[PDB]
This record gives C-alpha cells, structure tokens and sequence, in this order.
C-alpha cells in the first residue's frame, strides 16, 4: 500500500514480495486471513503467503485476448528456483551427532522405555558398572 | 509491471447525465463534469487512412490532428443516443481528446480482459455557452 | 638561455546612472506550481550552475488549472533543505514568485548535492502552505 | 609561460580597495587629475587568473567633469593598475557614475 | 463523493491523497445524489472528518 | 537519485543495481524500509535488496500491449547466474580444520559437556596424564 513503517499487513507484502499494486496475485482478504491465523506475526505469515503464491503462479496459463498477450508459462520455473535457494535450502536449527555430550548421555539414560545394551562406552574404567 | 498501466491520464466524465435541449432549441451539455485520474496505455493508431500527428495544409492555415489507441481496464463510455451518455474526454499534454469507437473485451479472459479505445484530438473551436 | 613571459588585460563596463533600478538579467529557470497537485513518473532535477546567479521563476496556478495572480500571499519563503531560509519577492509586474541566488547562499552549499526546494506562502489569514517540493542540484 | 597555480598565488596579494576616476590617462602620473575621491571596491578570490568584483560601485562624480580614465589603488596607497573608461562621460551636472564589473587578469 | 456507492468509473483503484507536511490544506468534498447529480449543501446541517487514529 | 556522494539511499541503489529510473524495480518505500532495518548500514541493506530483487524478476512475465512487446523470461536466468558467482559463492570467514591450534584445544578441553576420550594425541609424552 506504500507504507512499510506503520502497516503490519503491507510488511507481509514486502516479505511475500507482492509489492506491485499492478499485478496483485495475493488479495488483501487472503493476506488478512494469513496474518490473522499466524498470531499477528508477520514472519510466519509470509511463509504461508509465499507457499500460496507458488500455487497461484503454477495454475496461471498463457492468455491472449486480441491486442494483449501475457506469457505466464515461464514464471513458476523462475519462481521455484528462487524459492528453493532462498527459502527451502536454509536450515532453521541445529544438527545432531551421536555421543558427543555427556549431559545428553545421562539425560537419555533416564528413559525407561529403551533397550539395554550389553557393553557401552566407558564401561571399562568405571568402578561401579 | 503491467504495461497496461504504464501511462496515467485524467478523464473528464459527464457524471450528471442530463444533456437536455433547452427551450430555445440549442444543446445544453451536462453541467457537472468530474476529473479523476485513470491508468492505461496510449499508443499511436497505425491503420491506413487514420493519420497520426499529421499537419493538414488547408487554404486557411495549418491544422493538426492525431488518433491514438488506448488500452485500459477502465470502462470509458462513448456518446450514445439511447442511454443518453455523452462520451469521455482523455487528456494528453493538456489537449482534450474524445473517445470515438470502442472495443469491449471485458469478460473474455481472466487476467487479460481489457477495453480498447480510439481517442481523437478535439479540434480548435470558439466556445459559446447555451 | 631561457625566459618565460606573460601579459595583462583589464576590462571595464559602465552604464552611467540613469537613476533607474539597473537591468539585472541572468537566468533561464522557471518552474511550475499547481495548487491542486500534479503522469507522476519521476520529477526532474533542476540544475543550476554552481556559482553564477539564477532567478527562480515560480508560477502560481490556481487550484482548478489556471494561472492566478500573486495575491493574498504577503510573505513567500524559499527554504532549500538544511541550507538556508530567505524570503522571496512577490512580483506584481511579472506575476511570479521569484528569488535570485547570490554568492552568500553558495557559501553554505556544496557542488553536486541534490537539495530539496520547498516554497511556502503565507496569506493574510496566517496560513503557512507548501507550494513546491522540487529537487535542485547545483552542478 | 606561467601556470594557473602560479597565476592564482600572484593575484592573491593584490587586494585593491579604492577606485578613483580620471579625465586623462594617469599612466605617467596617477596623482594627477583626481576627478573623484577614492571609494571602496571589493574583489573576489582568484579563479584561473581572474578576479571580479561582487557588486556595483557608485562613484560620486562632481559636476562639470568629463570622466574618461580609471586606476586602482590598494590598501598601501600605491596604484597597481590603470585602464580607460571605454567612453568619455561628461557629467554636466553633479551625477552618480556606476561601475558594473571590474576584472584584472593575466591570461595574455 | 458519490452518495449512491457506485464508483464513477469502476475497475479503477483509488489513489492515496498526498498532502505536503507542515502545510495548511483545504479538503474539498463534492456530494452527488442517487442520480449522480451534484447536490446543494443545504441538505447537510453538520459533517465530521475522521483520520482513524489522529482526530 | 543521482547523488551517490551525499545520499545514503543513492549509495544503496548502486550496490543493488537499480540505478535505472526508466525501469525502476525496487520502490523507494521498500528500499527505505530495508535501510532502516539494517541499522542504517548500506552493505546489509543492499544484500536484502538484491534478494528481494531476485524475487521480483522471477515473477515477471512477458507482456504485449499493442505495439510493445517486452520479453522477461530471459532476465532471471542471466541475473541468477551472476548472483551465485559474485555473491553466493564469496566465503567471508575461516574454515575450521581439526585440532591444530594448541589453544583452541585447551579451551575445548575445559567444556564440561564432552566425552572422556580414552586416549588423544600428545598423551604418552606427558607425565601428568590427562
């Protein structure tokens, strides 16, 4: 709508990169719903909107009414490449290796519904097994 | 970035569609004319007889006329004798234009429906009221 | 076996009194000023040669689309952003709001910066109003 | 030949301050035919070997005088430049001669 | 301001009104009746302007 | 625009390659928004601007209104290839490599949350074993 400083909804547009006002693909009513369900949090609202944008772009087809032409075919191919690169191919947490943390080790030993191994690391220099 | 909304002009529509003939017999146009900005694409109309930006050397002077095509999504009207409509005036560089002839692709497609208009520059004439 | 030379030249110009108000003429810049608000596109950059002395020509278009005389307004101020504020001249004869730049103004300017020209007009009823918001570059 | 940087430092020491008008050329003697009185004249900083005054100078020419020459004078009271007036002006009555632009330069 | 709700020329989006800051400006509203005819302002005894969260 | 020397936003436009007023792509309102968020630092604002620019170019398709025909399907591919070569493939850090720095090892030897290794390098030449 032009103002990103004092409009939460338009901030969603910036993150969802629909700041065109000439080829609008995500209607404000749809955008308002995404904002409402996403606890009025813009960041987790864009992700929902961005996925919705991908669906709309894919369904669109090549149109030619006399005088005006519009090739929508080569948009998803371009859009997907950005989406995977900048959104999907971006980890949101920490990985997990095996026995690299004793505190983790003890915490996992408290679980009763777990198999009991015969020999474990460390059971060669422990007085009380 | 739709090309359909590149240019931006101001249209004067005779909103108060009255257009009555006074008791004397002359024509009294609509007294209320509003000017609201629209958006569209204005291109020269290249088709045979139609002359664009052509000076006509009359034995009285040199008159200039032109004819542009207008692609837009707005429903600009034209002078109609059944609904008592009175056309629309487009403006480019100050000079008034008139919307003669219309093509109506309003419902056909989904994201490409548009109107095509043929706008003609209005000739210079002394103005008298009635 | 070597000698470098030079020369001198002096010039003068007088216009013997005549008891007038001189004949000051140096400018080309004249600007629009619609009171209703003007294809938006991108506004052009007014370019004044650094130094020299331009005469800003502001034309008051009344707020339908018509030229209006410089009436009501009793004070006009040019307020180029964070540079200076000086009053303008309400010229009855030429029907324009004009201001000439002097050498003093350029002492607080830098060559190249794109400042903003804001023009304020105050009528009899003390109503400040911004008329113009053009951008100027002193190249 | 001199350079621009050389010429600018040269003109940074003139500082002419007063101007007096003459009827005949001073050249040989700048102390003769002192038709008018010294009046303050302001110059500018050198630019490409050229200095120009900021504003017009109003010289109070006495009546029954024919002004036709021109010679600068600095703060030290020793004339540094002389020139013509490009036209002999005869003030039959007491008038107000006005200089529009002075320019001393060394670009040949 | 058409009072009948219908836009003058539909399919056209509205434009945000831009008013310079620190400038006294006069807002002008012209009312049109249900037949799109300019009304006379003797039909309104009082009017109010809302700026949502300003005044 | 046009003043890279005294306008912070103008510098940002240069770094984001949107210095063409005829076909401006990132609106000044958006660009101002990015500038503020990146603590008024031009370099980080450009990075976000470029990523935003990549999104816009992908969504742009061909348009043909009357005489004009703008093909936009070959703009992303060229832009994408430049992006990885010049931006996405520019390491700005240090690659960690095993245990070399006798220093880092001691710092990592103090962290309580670890595993008591039976033996590590440089163990049998020290009296006070572990």
């Amino acid at each position: 709508t032009g103002d990103p400083a004092n409009n939460p909804l338009d901030r969603v547009r910036i993150l969802c990169t629909d700041t065109d006002n000439n080829e609008i693909l995500i209607d404000q009513s749809v955008l308002e719903w995404f904002y409402q369900e996403s606890g009025k949090d813009e960041k987790k609202a864009a992700i929902k909107a961005l996925k919705y944008l991908l669906f709309q772009v894919a369904k669109m087809g090549d149109e030619k009414v006399g005088g005006v032409y519009l090739r929508n075919s080569s948009r998803f191919k371009s859009l997907k490449a950005v989406y995977d690169d900048l959104v999907k191919s971006s980890v949101s947490g920490l990985p997990y290796a095996g026995g690299i943390n004793q505190c983790d080790i003890d915490m996992r030993r408290q679980n009763p519904c777990s198999v009991k191994k015969y020999t474990e690391y460390g059971d060669a220099v422990r007085y009380y097994g | 970035m739709r090309l359909l909304n590149r240019h931006s002009f101001v249209v004067k529509r005779k909103v108060s569609e009255d257009g009555h003939y006074n008791e004397d017999g002359d024509w009294v146009a609509s007294q209320d004319v509003v000017s609201i900005n629209c958006k569209g694409n204005i291109q020269p109309y290249i088709k045979g007889s139609v002359k664009n930006g052509t000076q006509i050397v009359l034995p009285e002077g040199i008159r200039l006329t032109d004819t542009r095509i207008l692609f837009t999504v707005a429903e600009l009207r034209t002078s109609d004798d059944v609904d008592w409509t009175e056309a629309d005036i487009v403006m480019i560089k100050g000079h008034e234009y008139e919307v003669f002839m219309t093509m109506d692709w309003s419902e056909q497609l989904a994201h490409t429906s548009h109107y095509e208009y043929i706008i003609i520059r209005r000739d210079k004439m002394n103005a008298v009221r009635n | 076996e070597l000698t470098v030379e030079a020369g001198s030249r002096v010039s003068l110009s007088g216009y013997v009194s005549d008891g007038g108000t001189s004949d000051v003429f140096t400018i080309c810049r004249l600007l629009d000023a619609p009171m209703n608000g003007k294809s938006n596109n991108c506004n052009e950059i007014v370019k004044i040669p650094f130094d020299s002395s331009c005469l800003l020509g502001v034309k008051l278009y009344n707020c339908e689309n018509k030229r209006v005389n410089v009436n009501s307004v009793e004070a006009a101020f040019i307020t180029i952003d964070t540079a200076f504020q000086s009053p303008m001249t309400v010229n009855k004869e030429s029907n324009r709001l004009e201001y000439i730049f002097s050498q003093n103004d350029y002492k607080v300017l830098v060559k190249g910066k794109v400042y903003d020209m804001i023009v304020n007009v105050v009528d009899e009823s003390g109503n400040h109003s911004t008329i113009l918001k053009q951008k100027v570059r002193f190249n | 030949t001199l350079t621009i940087d050389g010429k600018n430092k040269i003109l940074a020491t003139l500082t002419p301050t007063t101007i007096v008008l003459h009827n005949v050329d001073p050249t040989a003697d700048p102390t003769a035919n002192k038709v008018t009185q010294p009046v303050a004249i302001f110059f500018s900083e050198p630019n490409n070997g050229l200095i120009a005054s900021e504003d017009t100078v109003n010289i109070t020419v006495p009546a029954s005088a024919t002004v036709s020459h021109f010679s600068l004078w600095d703060d030290n009271s020793k004339c540094v430049a002389t020139g013509a007036l490009s036209s002999p002006q005869f003030f039959a009555e007491e008038g107000i001669y006005v200089i529009s632009s002075v320019s001393i330069d060394l670009n040949k | 301001a058409p009072m009948n709700g219908k836009q003058f020329i539909s399919n056209n989006c509205n434009e945000i009104v831009k008013i310079p800051f620190d400038s006294s400006c006069l807002l002008g509203v012209k009312l049109y009746n249900c037949e799109n005819k300019r009304v006379n302002v003797n039909s309104v005894e009082a009017a109010f302007i809302t700026i949502d969260t300003a005044f």
